[PDB]
């Protein structure tokens, strides 16, 4: 078994008032078997889309999950990732970079 | 020189999670996602315009067939693993992968491979006609796919029939997978226990390569160089992130470089 | 076009 490597990022290079998509990408991991949930100020973000299942080259899966969302300057982004090879919820912060 | 891939892979899972189909299998044109199949929908549906406006409604029916039926026969894979494994349930996975790649029109190699539980278990080896076992519980199946004459059948597969659909798609989808989205970059800087990390990062770019570095006064500079690799957006181009650690003060000292094939010469970016 | 996989 493999643990979840995980990265949080916007398809655009963030502003202020201005639309985007909030991504949160999991590599690596075996099982596949995994939970992924972005959060806007520890409450989970509605419309979050997610892709279907694939792996890589060296047999490990991945999963990208993603949302519109317009990013506040008064509010903070995360992804909450669970896995098997984890003990606890795993939460990885968004910096909006702006 | 002119490449191009086709590549499908295939998951069957015991354990995919609440909600989440216990089959599927997606299939890639030049690492870009065009078709796809699950347990939950039973049908292939196209994941491209261009696979979707040039492929006729035979065509759908047709691989729709074939995805009922690689469904059924992995149901029955995951069971046979399982005894032979003398495992009763938790969880498991068998994986498929297989396809060809072509350069300037001929191919170049052809694949067919098995994983069961994240591990080789078979491969075939198209030139000795043989099929590999990693493990001693892939002997059996090797034994009876050679007796089958399945070599036979997946050596045409992957030099025949792959190889005629890859040229295919790649003529529908010539302009589609030939085109260019130029990356939006920032360049962000964070300093905590006087360290400043410097970020850079590539937003929205196609193809999928990418040169991003960091230039210390004008020298590659890849000492603290952490790159994220490349990561996917949902809308079909790419992400990358790289930084650098800095000493506090020395950041319009070093910069971004990125070298993509939408830039006709490398874009420099600073703090 | 995708291929049939096998039995074990």
């Amino acid at each position: 078994d493999l643990t979840p490597k995980v990265q949080v990022y916007s398809r655009f290079p963030a502003s202020a008032g201005t639309k985007n998509v909030l991504n949160c990408f999991a590599a690596g991991f075996h099982p596949p078997k995994i939970s992924i949930t972005l959060m806007k100020d520890g409450v989970p973000m509605e419309g979050a889309q997610y892709s279907d299942m694939s792996f890589n080259d060296d047999w490990t899966f991945q999963r990208l999950v993603h949302a519109d969302f317009t990013p506040s300057s008064g509010s903070t982004y995360a992804c909450k990732v669970e896995h098997e090879t984890l003990k606890e919820p795993q939460v990885y912060k968004w910096d909006p970079e702006f | 020189m002119e490449l191009h891939t086709l590549r499908y892979i295939q998951t069957a899972m015991t354990d995919p999670g609440p909600g989440q189909p216990w089959f599927v299998t997606v299939g890639y044109v030049d690492g870009e996602l065009f078709v796809h199949y699950n347990s939950t929908a039973r049908r292939y549906v196209p994941r491209t315009e261009w696979i979707a406006a040039k492929a006729d409604q035979q065509y759908w029916d047709g691989q729709t067939q074939i995805g009922q039926g690689n469904e059924q026969i992995d149901r029955e894979n995951l069971g046979i693993l399982q005894r032979r494994y003398n495992q009763t349930g938790g969880s498991h996975t068998v994986q498929w992968m297989y396809g060809c790649d072509i350069l300037e029109g001929g191919p170049i190699r052809g694949y067919y491979q098995m994983a069961y539980d994240g591990r080789d278990f078979t491969a075939f080896d198209k030139g000795t006609m043989t099929f590999t076992a990693a493990v001693p519980e892939a002997v059996p199946t090797k034994r009876k796919w050679e007796e089958e004459s399945e070599p036979e059948r997946w050596k045409n597969y992957l030099e025949e029939t792959c190889v005629e659909w890859l040229r295919r798609y790649v003529e529908y989808g010539k302009a589609e997978l030939g085109r260019r989205e130029r990356p939006e970059v920032r360049v962000w800087g964070k300093e905590a226990d006087g360290i400043l990390t410097l970020s850079c990062r590539a937003h929205g770019f196609y193809p999928r390569p990418i040169v991003v570095s960091w230039l210390k006064d004008g020298a590659v500079r890849g000492q603290d160089a952490h790159s994220g690799g490349i990561v996917p957006n949902g809308d079909g181009t790419y992400h990358t992130w790289v930084t650098i650690d800095a000493q506090p003060g020395d950041g319009d000292k070093y910069q971004c470089r990125v070298e993509h094939a939408s830039l006709p010469q490398p874009g420099l970016y600073s703090w | 076009l995708p291929a049939c996989v096998l039995e074990v």
